């Protein structure tokens, strides 16, 4: 049961509780894209409104603007990403270790 | 002698955007580029470009003359 | 026995171009912590000067207010970290491979 | 009962904007995608908890009055 989901955004801003000014500097500072940025209407996908839960999560939980949580976001995202790694390379070595 | 850059291309704005839509433009950009997250090859090369863009546009008096030596240039 | 040369909030705004009101959220943010947090006059070492110019770089080159900064930094001493095991990890694993 | 404001380490005649510095220093310092501290989730707990309660005009009234009997 695939589907595409678009919301304009009013129904984004009612989806995820921010206002249509906060989307606006959302958008601006790349956290999310509408399907044409420079068409006379802003159109989103679903995959849009998730990102959006997640940042409005963490604005509650630390109290930043978006800009900070944008920041705070791609950090998090990017230390996850090398522990990630780093654990790749843990066990890599033990398992060269452990061939000789 | 000198070189004259296109601004308002670097940072992604329009000519006519205010300042906060340049600053919200500064902020994306230098997030995207910033040296400890940056997934770009040529990161260091084009955050120095848009910091001297946000540089000029950031202060009204350096902006306006831009805007004046820009738009008449040949 | 051991002595550490202390300034006011006044002599920080000298010496960093931020203002006042500007470190007292910066100490409310706990990036910095006076002296004596309690006493009536706060007083700081050199120590908070070099945490204040970090975050006037950082500011500089993000743009974020000071609680979006204080957290990036801590974000970025955590990356700093990962970074420094992930560099160990593989020289271990090039120190494998060439024995 | 628990103290909120010490939880927090503000007065309780701090006002909304003085108590929200506190939530975030403390946020950053115990948050558990951000914290170093041994203790972190259970100290998040009892901030996360308190500001639930200080943040609000209504809830901190109610919770004020509580105290005092």
């Amino acid at each position: 049961a695939t589907v595409t989901v678009t919301f304009t955004i009013t129904e984004l801003c009612l989806r995820t509780g921010v206002s249509e000014e906060e989307l606006t500097e959302i958008v601006g500072l790349g956290m999310i894209e509408p399907h044409q940025p420079q068409a006379d209407t802003w159109l989103f996908d679903d995959s849009a409104v998730t990102i959006v839960h997640r940042a409005v999560r963490l604005r509650n939980e630390l109290e930043l603007d978006w800009p900070g949580i944008a920041v705070a976001l791609t950090l998090l995202d990017e230390n996850a990403r090398l522990t990630r790694e780093n654990r790749l390379l843990q066990q890599r070595l033990a398992r060269f270790l452990a061939h000789g | 002698g000198s070189e004259l850059k296109d601004y308002y291309a670097i940072m992604g704005v329009k000519p006519t955007d205010d300042l906060k839509t340049i600053k919200t433009a500064y902020r994306r950009l230098a997030r995207k580029y910033h040296p400890d997250v940056s997934k770009e090859p040529d990161a260091e090369a084009r955050f120095k470009e848009v910091a001297e863009a946000w540089e000029v546009l950031s202060d009204e008096q350096r902006r306006a003359e831009y805007d004046q030596m820009w738009q008449h240039r040949n």
